[PDB]
């Protein structure tokens, strides 16, 4: 409906509060900044005026691209909700904007705050407190979602925002069964919100945990909802148009130079990472993603994000000074390079990573002759000592382990080849 | 908490604006 903006004094200058936004809308942003600091510098309390100096700044900052500009567009926002006798639709327009452009520039702590006093100042406005959840998400808190979500629901049981959020948050606990109705009536909802990747993602997912046969259908969904490149690689932080394919010869990648430094040192690699094995095996972390239905499994890192962890590089020095050769896995922001020891009982959940911009390769170092197997897609290989086997990990693929003995290969992630210099400076790393 | 070899935060990247 017709928000209603003006309180009883803003009615009075109604005139020109008007000619300021027409010249807002009309695109001549600085002739319309002028105007609003002049309303605000002659009528001091009026939040017309003060939204309307701040929805300028946030123009400017659009035309610009600038974040400063924003910065100062979200200061001028909180100064709106500080003025006397706002009106509420007003109040409500300036503190979203506000939380949406903190988001944005990902100051996810500060929309956090906004978002806990729009609930307050609003408290039978379910959508906020759907916002809410959000940025708890987004901040890592989910113990705090999950209950903003829980008394949605109580209220609204049937609102499919909260019931897709609700289910993320459950199957993120590994509450598997109880997550599926969650997410799929949720996504089945339409509710704005619901058709989103991360839902029919980890919907699929789930039903493929529990035996449920229909998850492909939900993979058909997505990728036919434009979230999956295809049912099959169903990365969601992508850059569209690079090669597809779930499997990689060294040449089709061009890291012919690294394939081989790896292959003719292997056993130097292989020692470092059994001497961390023997003598510092805390610096192996048990993988933590939930992405074992069981066994041990467990990872010693030497980059992430395209960081040289400088201690774990003290347990395999000649590795890391043979790696520091190849920027295009050590400045692979979206990637990792890590050793990965599975023993034997293992069941590595069939699986996607997050990103279609890295191809992982493995290259093994203590391979039992039996037992240890790894699909990608619709086709399964066995690693051998000293050898690369490239993949990738946006597809879904799979591991096991059912040796009589450990399992130790070297990880190591490349950017998708087909990746501008550009783009491997700029995208933001995972 | 970071996505490594999964997809299981709720966002994987950190945005900084423009
Ligand atoms: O088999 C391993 O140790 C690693 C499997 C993991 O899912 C990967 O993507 O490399
Ligand atoms: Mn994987």
């Amino acid at each position: 409906k017709k928000p209603k903006l003006l309180n009883k004094f803003d009615k009075t200058i109604k005139a020109e509060l008007d000619a300021a936004e027409k010249l807002r809308k009309r695109g001549k942003i600085e002739e319309a900044v002028n105007a609003f600091k002049e309303l605000v510098r002659k009528y001091p309390q009026s939040p017309r005026a003060r939204y309307g100096k701040a929805q300028c700044e946030d123009d400017l900052a659009e035309k610009r691209r600038s974040n400063e500009v924003l910065r100062g567009a979200i200061e001028t926002y909180q100064e709106v909700a500080s003025l006397p006798d706002v009106p509420a639709d007003l109040l409500k327009l300036s503190l979203k904007r506000r939380s949406d452009r903190q988001q944005f520039l990902g100051h996810m702590r500060g929309s956090l705050l906004t978002l806990q006093r729009l609930v307050q100042l609003f408290p039978n406005d379910t959508s906020l407190k759907n916002d809410l959840g959000v940025g708890y998400l987004l901040i890592g808190d989910n113990d705090n979602a999950k209950k903003v979500y829980e008394e949605v629901l109580s209220v609204t049981p049937n609102d499919g925002f909260a019931k897709v959020h609700y289910g993320f948050i459950l199957k993120a606990q590994n509450k598997i069964a109880e997550s599926i109705p969650y997410l799929k009536e949720g996504i089945e909802s339409g509710d704005p919100g619901t058709d989103d990747g991360r839902f029919y993602f980890h919907l699929g997912d789930a039903m493929q945990r529990v035996g449920n046969k229909e998850a492909y259908k939900w993979y058909e969904l997505g990728h036919k909802r434009g979230h999956f490149a295809s049912v099959w690689q169903r990365s969601l932080y992508n850059v569209n148009g690079l090669k597809a394919q779930p499997w990689w010869t060294p040449k089709e990648t061009g890291y012919t130079e690294l394939v081989k430094s790896l292959e003719r040192n292997w056993k130097l690699i292989r020692d470092e990472g059994l001497a961390v094995m023997d003598k510092a095996k805390g610096l192996f972390l048990p993988e933590d993603e939930n992405l074992r239905e069981k066994g041990d499994w467990s990872q010693f890192t030497l980059w992430q994000q395209g960081r040289r962890n400088e201690n774990a590089c003290k347990g395999a020095p000649k590795t890391c000074t043979l790696l520091e050769k190849f920027p295009e896995t050590t400045g692979c922001r979206r990637g990792q390079i890590k050793y990965s020891i599975m023993h034997p009982g293992t069941h590595v959940w069939p699986h996607t990573g997050p990103t279609n911009c890295r191809l992982r390769m493995h290259l093994g170092l203590v391979i039992p002759k039996e037992g240890c197997k790894i699909r990608c897609a619709n086709e399964t290989k066995t690693w051998e000592e000293g050898k690369v086997l490239i993949f990738d990990d946006s597809f879904e693929h799979e591991v096991w382990q059912d040796a009589s003995s450990f399992r130790l290969i070297f990880i190591v992630d490349v950017w998708h080849p087909e990746l501008t210099p550009q783009q491997r400076r700029s995208l933001p790393a995972i | 908490g970071k996505c490594k070899d999964g997809l299981g935060e709720y966002t994987c990247t950190s945005l900084e604006g423009f």
